[PDB]
């Protein structure tokens, strides 16, 4: 019955705004008070402000030069804005009644806002291809990387999702250049590598590029 | 019963 | 500012154990009530499991309890179980008549202990693909270990690298509780063809492993 549908963000160059809006279903916007949460990547939860019900907004101290948080009661939203964003400010942003000493707690799921003045592009798959001869005891290592491409997310399969077992996708770096790469491997017998082909599927939906690389021994 | 109610 | 912190920030610990995490804020929460524990899983978004220091939402499984006052707050898993293992915030909520805030915690991981495990240690030299793009990549894999911390080191013709390496680490795996570690380093393809010896050495405790390969030599 109830949800918060979240809305809005992407990519913001440095500098730039992001305009972030959560949409009520269930209840009325006026019900509640609602705070806006961030996540950086890997990092932890930081609040950014809180609209009460009575409709007064309040910041952290970090974010009250840059923040507005509004709500629309026709449309039955609360909307995050943030100006004069940088780097820093790149998190997954969230919409949320916390809960602290009452019952209802709801969050919306989340959106990225990546802050970058990189354009965005696909990635360059490489092979990390095995030596036919092993010299891990008969197990041979195989991978892609996955390197040069922006903004996040990418997902990594292996035979269209055929091969999990001993895949190891790594989280992605931020490389000096803005760009982003990452390597998924898997371990495999190496007396397979002969009768078995290895394909990585990536897919980054942010540019509409889908690769797949078959990786071959030697 | 939250903050900021007056 | 409001600034709230949980101790420890990382704890190992095993199924059936019994876990305390601390939560203490700079100033009393509101009305010495509003606190709640989420729990966040990787890739997931938090979920709360305790508001109002010790109130349980309803399906969350009575293993879990809150207490304290004030100042200082406690999360209690009486038994550990498998489902529990995850980064858990406390969340208080703090203002006046005039004025609303919340904070976090730093949040503390909840990993599962096991026994040391050696990495099996692969090196891939940059495919010969990528050296045409004029860069060159050397992947280092740390595959299935524990414990996470682990030092690794880049030597090229034995000289040990600084600065043109990035790491990135899986979370701990469903099936074996290990870990596994990525680091790349990256090379122009003048520079990587103008020294031989490419080592990488995983460093854990009282074991030193170096694994190698010599550019040009399958």
């Amino acid at each position: 019955e109830v949800q918060l549908v979240e809305s809005g963000g992407g990519l913001v160059q440095p500098g730039g705004s992001l305009r972030l809006s959560c949409t009520a279903s269930g209840f009325s916007i006026d019900s509640y008070g609602f705070s806006w949460v961030r996540q950086a990547p890997g990092k932890g939860l930081e609040h950014i402000g809180y609209l009460t019900a009575g409709g007064r907004a309040f910041y952290a101290s970090w974010a009250k030069s840059r923040s507005t948080i509004t709500r629309n009661t026709n449309e039955n939203t609360v909307t995050l804005k943030m100006n004069s964003l940088r780097a820093e400010d790149t998190a997954v942003y969230y919409c949320a009644k916390l809960g602290t000493g009452s019952r209802f707690a709801i969050w919306g799921q989340g959106t990225l806002v990546t802050v970058s003045s990189a354009s965005t592009k696909g990635p360059s798959v490489f092979p990390l291809a095995p030596s036919s001869k092993s010299t891990s005891g008969g197990t041979a290592a195989l991978g892609c990387l996955v390197k040069d491409y922006f903004p996040e997310p990418v997902t990594v399969s292996w035979n269209s999702g055929a091969l999990t077992s001993g895949v190891h996708t790594f989280p992605a770096v931020l490389q000096s250049s803005g760009l982003y790469s990452l390597s998924s491997v898997v371990t495999v017998p190496s007396s397979s590598l002969g009768t078995q082909t290895y394909i990585c599927n990536v897919n980054h939906k942010p540019s509409n590029t889908k690769v797949d690389k078959k990786v071959e021994p030697k | 019963g939250h903050a900021g109610a007056g | 500012d409001i600034q709230m912190t949980q101790s420890p920030s990382s704890l190992s610990a095993s199924v059936g154990d019994r876990v305390t995490i601390t939560c203490r804020a700079s100033q009393s929460v509101w009305r010495n009530k509003f606190v709640a524990w989420y729990q966040q899983k990787p890739g997931k978004a938090p979920k709360r499991l305790i508001y109002a220091i010790a109130s349980l939402y309803s399906g969350v499984p009575s293993r879990f309890s809150g207490s304290g006052s004030g100042t200082d707050f406690t999360l209690t898993i009486s038994s550990l179980q498998p489902e529990d293992f995850a980064t858990y915030y406390c969340v208080g909520h703090y203002g006046s008549e005039n004025d609303a805030y919340y904070a976090f915690g730093q949040g503390t991981k909840v990993e599962i202990k096991r026994t040391v495990a050696a990495p099996s240690v692969f090196i891939f030299p940059p495919s010969d693909e990528q050296l045409k793009s004029g860069t060159a990549s050397v992947v280092c894999l740390l595959n299935n270990f524990y414990p996470r911390e682990a030092k690794v080191s880049w030597y090229v013709d034995n000289a040990l690298q600084s600065g043109n390496s990035q790491e990135s680490v899986t979370e701990q795996d469903s099936k074996d509780s290990t870990y596994s570690l990525s680091s790349t380093l990256t090379l122009s393809k003048a520079d990587y063809e103008k020294h031989k010896v490419y080592a990488c050495e995983v460093t854990q405790g009282t074991t030193s492993v170096t694994k190698s390969f010599n550019r040009g030599e399958c």
